[PDB]
């Protein structure tokens, strides 16, 4: 069937968008950034 | 209808939502963030490598300084000091110190573990024996940094940063009800139910509390255990605050001036997180009933000593489970289902990438229908995905991952008792 | 906007965002039922909403469509059947003519600014706006047609749009929406200790779904297909403020005449089929052949029904009987012979298409459903119904017209010539007016002046000993003083 | 392309400007299909990487072709109709009036009264105009074109152009034939979960051959394969009447057709219950009891061979055939039979009888004339007539594009005018027409007593409340103009 | 004679593949095994062609 | 593809459906062996047939 598969919960297939079935992905959403406050 | 009494069944439970951790609403699975560590050393990414920042950590005071000419011998089990030295010892927590030697002495040769060579620095340090030291480098040293009039070894110390990531996945969750014509014929003509809308109601419901119940049962996961380390009293029992041990209560009877020993120990563990995250004090706790009870009965204010009925914050688990706002400072909430008598506390700021703990949805409560028609029985259900995660630096112990990449994905070796945004109490006595 | 979904409309996601946001700075607050009066339907989300993306819209409509908007969609199909019939597009017919009217060298529906407004300048360009609107739709000859399918269905939609490029200046042509594609919604954003009563912007959008992989109706080969959302700011619509007993689901005024329409459809078709059947002959042969198979006794079948069967039909084509010549026989000599000895073989006759009526209910029931359709009682001077349709009308026009005044509004404020403030402010009245059928119009006018008149002729004898001539003018001639000073003033110029 | 019907190639270049004129369009962000009436639209969904207009394609051709067969059945259906009694006569009187003309009277003509380039500019649309007439032979011929629109609900023609030099040599109108040509519109255009484009549709038609003999259909076959052929190069138009949905165009006939067989189907009814057993009937019987059929056979020939009649009606001439004199005092009959038995006897069988009290008939025949569009008048003025006044004024109104069309398209190739000015001319530059003059004459005769009767009685107060200028604006509704011009032709007759 | 072919697949898939090509692809697999049964109808027809 | 261009259709209204066609033909015996079309494309007509 055309299963899409899924990820191996690895981050760096998931970061590469590689999965087990039909659909690889593009990549994923940036959902933003850390920096560290700085002391006073 | 031989004088049909009406019907019951049982309420449903309320959620505390996501009020406490990121919500992060996805249009795509598989999300990422990424973050920016300072770091020093010529090599942002090494074994070894330090952090410019950190709040556990003390910063290298003489980094720029006279270190930058000359190692300092370093600090260590058995071994003696010299008058006027100093010595260098990176500490499990409070990080880089300088220790100026008053008196030559030896340091516990018996010392196996760090933590028991931190254990004599510290006694040490208490004692007067070592002193915390910091100064710039002799300018003539300075004078000749870069090679300059034949001089050699002599490089300024750098700095720079190493930016990495962690990603995330969406695990799913669905449920049918798989039901009968007839039964929901009958239903249609004992109480007039559509008996496939009230089970459509019951499978949303279902897998709405697990998700929620999932949150607060990781929030319990990955935080640290309070009541230890610096937010211990050293001749109580570690992690667990009881009424009947005075030890916790400074000696208090008279429930009007004992109860407020919690609040005491309350804020002591929030502001801790504060020195765990580096963002701010807690601003949400999360307690059995039993404990918001109390907190709900004495005066939270500042007061000679207070004591009434549990007025002061909704109570019930039945209209809400959001209970108020202790003292106008944290959100209160109830632990329906707590296991034994507790509460933790924890603090998520503004931006919702800062909170610890994450959740973010990208699927939900898709309903499903259909009939088999081997009986022609209906089938329905519903399908929900998602996944969470958790804070990079979240266990702040470390100052980086290994590979510069992570999973962003909860796990015990990710985070099982180590979030800084959230520390565990025990409860007992009440 | 999390997202920018569907980038298509963002000027519109920007308009009703705006919007949304001004409601919340607002204090729309302290509100116990969601302040939706009438419209599209009520959904409730969570404190702080937890309800985003669209894919949560997509839960919305679901629960709002499977058991909601479905119905929706037959009723439209069910207008529409109802219209199909005669006896009912008439009534339609007679009420878009009423409600529009068009004639020879006059206008049509138009703008009418004679209440205070900043400038003239500004009125001028609010006229010129309204023109386009009427220019955009072809109203001054499809207007009929727009009308007309807002009545039937008791909704008109129409597809606003933004350049972008320089959206300053960006309406352009409308374009009216495929009836039964688009659901409409207004959700709750918010939630406190058990009942919220506080603001809410209620999102105010719209999803188009449908696809002719089911049909309705077959011969279609296009769709919505699937979950479109857009913002509320994109379209342009009007129904009538008539729902079910409960919910939005919005119905029409025809709606009333569902019911004797199919009565009166189904008592026509069941008085044809009553005299329609056994109109011709009929006779059953009763035939005493026992002792034989089938195989057998199919030969004496045979021998008589080739034989009794006066194999002809009645040409209605032409009126002649098929083969019957001469035209007619004075007599038509039929036979049968009998084998057992008692007379048991026989031919029956059926009763025949006989005429019972007294056929009075059916008449009762076209009367009832032309009265159901909103229809004056005399059709098939003035008086109460003229009076109380011109009503029924003005209440359509008055309804009808926001499919002006939105787009009016909708492109003043894109380009700037006014304000949202100055909109809210000035209508009030703003209103458009609608041509009046001229020849019906003098006919009421001149009535009413000649009751004027006779009853001014019959105070004439004691206007100077009881009545005075201002007062004779101000309460028979029912004139205003401004009125009868500039009649007086007239009167001196004319005998001059 | 090789545009290897060159039939068109003018035709096609003009359909090639408007599309490109619509590619450079803002009118995006529209998910509707921007479409009211006309041509049948549909996905034809291309130029993008999902190819979806294949299946639009296939959908086309494995169907052909249920539109163009459901047109014919019901154009079909719409002049079987029209065959029959009454319809005919609504048919009639509504082209006539439609489209009046008598010695002398003015035909369908355009009234430019607004805004030109040049006076010089209106006479050559006007003398254009009338040769579209002239191509249509509008003066003799302009009621069929009209009544075909009508009743098969559409009206259509094919542009014919030189094509050596295309814009010169421009030439008549070929009335086309109902039931040959589809119109449609492809929507090749796609995006972002579906099209959301400008469409052109380039709402080109498709031309079918066919050559019916005296099939009265496509018995056999129409003539194999259409023709698509470029919009610009026929005119048309349509009644605004479709189906509960879609393109499905139907004639002004087809509200009427549900009653219409009703009535023809009761009708026929009470033909048939009135001729049927008219004639004498009745079955002879013979007891062949306990006989063979080879025996039975005979016996029962023995009376029904023997007291058979012989009469039959001489429907040419009133007379019974072969019988002289005219009719016997009594029919002798008589019959021997085996037993005292009621066996071999004649038994008769019911007749002709009355039944109506023709009202259900009449219901129906009443309801029928009705939904014909016809006034209740027919088998002064009142609210009917000046509704089917309008009604008729409508009607020409959309049939006006019959000559809007070839009218542009003429004077946009000779250009004489230009595509942006045809656009803002109209706007309106509306054809206006003869009517029953007759009867306008007493509408406005009326009009005028009504008016006279209201002064009449103001005269007492004419003076002293309603003054001259009020009296003839509001009274006689003359304008301010008129009030003026009428004094100063009354100070020159007084002179 | 008869022709038939399925998509036999994943909704799971159609969930994201919306998310990530804005690209239902429902709509696409009908497409083509429309376009695939169309497609070996005309060459079967080419065939029979050639064949006689 | 090449759709239809060089092919017939006739659709059908029932499956498995039928055609049918008429050969004129002489010598008063429609069904012989040697039995000769009228009009046959391949072949001359017999002249001498209504003739000598």
């Amino acid at each position: 069937a055309e299963i899409g598969g899924d990820h191996g919960y690895n981050a760096t297939n998931i970061a590469a968008g590689q999965t087990s079935g039909a659909v690889t992905q593009i990549g994923p959403a940036v959902m933003g950034m850390v920096r560290r406050a700085i002391p006073n | 209808g031989p004088a049909v009494m009406g019907m019951v069944r049982r309420a449903i439970p309320n959620l505390i939502a996501f009020d406490i951790c990121g919500v992060q609403p996805m249009n795509s699975p598989t999300g990422q963030v990424f973050a920016l560590r300072a770091v020093y050393g010529k090599d942002p990414v090494a074994a070894g490598a330090k952090e410019a920042f950190h709040p556990m950590y003390g910063p290298d005071a003489m980094f720029s300084g006279q270190g930058a000419a000359k190692k300092f011998p370093a600090l260590a089990a058995s071994t003696q000091t010299t008058v006027g030295d100093i010595y260098t010892h990176f500490f499990q927590e409070t990080g880089t110190v300088y220790l100026q030697a008053s008196v030559q002495v030896t340091i516990d040769a018996g010392a196996t573990d760090a933590a028991k060579l931190d254990a004599e620095i510290k006694k040490q340090m208490e004692a007067g024996a070592l002193v915390e030291i910091a100064e710039g480098m002799a300018t003539s040293i300075a004078e000749l940094q870069e090679g300059f009039n034949g001089s050699t070894d002599n490089p300024w110390n750098e700095m720079g940063f190493r930016i990495d990531k962690q990603v995330i996945e969406a695990k799913s969750r669905q449920l049918k009800a798989a039901y009968s014509i007839e039964l929901a014929q009958d239903l249609r003509a004992v109480h007039g139910m559509d008996a496939d809308a009230e089970l459509s109601g019951i499978l949303a419901t279902e897998i709405m509390l697990e998700i929620n119940r999932e949150v607060v049962d990781w929030i319990n996961y990955s935080a640290q255990v309070g009541k230890s380390g610096m937010t211990l009293t050293p001749g109580s029992k570690a992690g667990v605050f009881d009424f009947q041990d005075p030890i916790d209560i400074r000696g208090a009877r008279w429930a009007g001036e004992s109860f407020k020993a919690l609040l005491f120990q309350i804020d002591k563990e929030a502001v801790e997180i504060a020195r765990q995250t580096g963002r701010g004090e807690g601003n949400f706790i999360i307690a059995s009933r039993n404990v918001v009870n109390v907190l709900a009965s004495v005066d939270t204010g500042i007061s000679y000593a207070a004591q009434g009925l549990a007025t002061g914050f909704s109570t019930d688990t039945t209209k809400s489970v959001f209970a108020g706002v202790l003292g106008g400072k944290y959100r209160v909430y109830i632990d329906q289902y707590a296991k034994q008598d507790y509460f933790t506390v924890g603090y998520k700021g503004p931006n919702e990438m800062d909170a610890g703990i994450y959740y973010a949805p990208y699927v939900a409560l898709t309903p499903l229908r259909g009939s088999d028609p081997k009986n022609f029985q209906p089938v329905m259900g519903f399908k929900t995905r998602y996944g969470i995660g958790i804070n990079p630096f979240a266990e702040s112990a470390a100052q980086a991952p290994a590979s510069r990449i992570q999973s962003g994905m909860p796990s015990i070796l990710n985070s099982l008792g180590k979030n800084a945004y959230f520390r565990r109490v025990y409860v007992k006595g009440i | 906007m999390k997202f920018n979904v569907l980038s298509l409309f963002a000027p519109w996601a920007k308009m009703d965002e705006r919007n949304f946001k001004d409601q919340e700075k607002e204090d729309l607050v302290s509100i116990t039922a969601p302040k939706l009066d009438d419209g599209a339907r009520e959904f409730e989300v969570s404190s702080n909403e937890a309800a985003s993306p669209y894919n949560a819209a997509f839960q919305t409509i679901f629960g709002s469509y499977e058991p909601g908007m479905k119905t929706t969609r037959e009723l439209i199909d069910t207008y529409r059947n109802l219209m199909n019939n005669y006896e009912v597009d008439n009534a339609v017919s007679e009420i878009v003519s009423d409600a529009i009217v068009y004639e020879d060298d006059t206008e049509v529906v138009a703008l009418n600014l004679d209440k205070s407004k900043f400038s003239p300048k500004i009125k001028n360009m609010m006229l010129d706006e309204f023109s386009d609107v009427l220019n955009h739709l072809s109203f001054q000859r499809k207007g009929s047609d727009h009308f007309r399918r807002w009545y039937v269905d008791s909704r008109i939609f129409f597809h606003k749009i933004i350049d972008p490029k320089r959206p300053k200046e960006g309406i352009k042509e409308l374009r009216r929406l495929d009836p039964r594609q688009v659901q409409y919604v207004r959700e709750i954003i918010t939630e406190t200790e058990a009942g919220t009563k506080i603001v809410k912007g209620y999102k105010e959008y719209f999803i188009y779904d449908t696809a002719h992989e089911s049909y309705a109706c077959d011969g279609r080969m296009y769709e919505a297909g699937t979950k479109i959302k857009i913002p509320k700011a994109a379209v342009v619509y009007a129904h009538s403020g008539l729902v079910d007993c409960c919910g939005k689901n919005i119905i029409g005024y025809l709606h009333r005449a569902v019911k004797p329409a199919n009565q009166l459809k189904l008592l026509e078709d069941a008085v044809v089929i009553y005299r329609i059947t056994r109109a011709p002959d009929r006779r059953v042969w009763y035939v005493d052949t026992g002792n034989m198979p089938a195989r057998k006794a199919a030969e004496h079948m045979q021998h008589v029904m080739n034989t009794m069967k006066n194999r002809v039909v009645y040409d209605a084509s032409t009126g002649k009987i098929k083969n019957q010549q001469h035209n007619m026989s004075m007599t038509e000599d039929y036979w049968l012979q009998r084998r057992d000895g008692k007379a048991v073989t026989e031919v029956d006759t059926l009763p025949g298409a006989d005429n019972t009526g007294n056929m009075e209910d059916i008449r009762w029931f076209r009367q009832a459903l032309y009265m159901a359709l909103r229809v004056p009682l005399s059709r098939i001077s003035i008086t109460r119904d003229e009076l109380t349709f011109a009503k029924f009308i003005r209440e359509l026009q008055h309804k009808f017209e926001e499919v002006f005044l939105d787009p009016l509004k909708t492109n003043l404020l894109l380009k700037g010539i006014i304000t949202e403030d100055e909109w809210n402010d000035e209508i009030n009245n703003i209103k458009i007016e609608f041509h009046r059928d001229s020849y019906f119009a003098e006919l009421k006018e001149a009535e009413i002046l000649e009751r004027r008149i006779n009853m001014l002729t019959m105070a004439e004898p004691f206007i100077g000993k009881y009545i005075s001539h201002r007062t004779a003018m101000k309460d028979i001639l029912q004139m205003t003083d401004e009125e009868i000073e500039q009649e007086a003033k007239q009167i001196e110029e004319e005998s001059k």
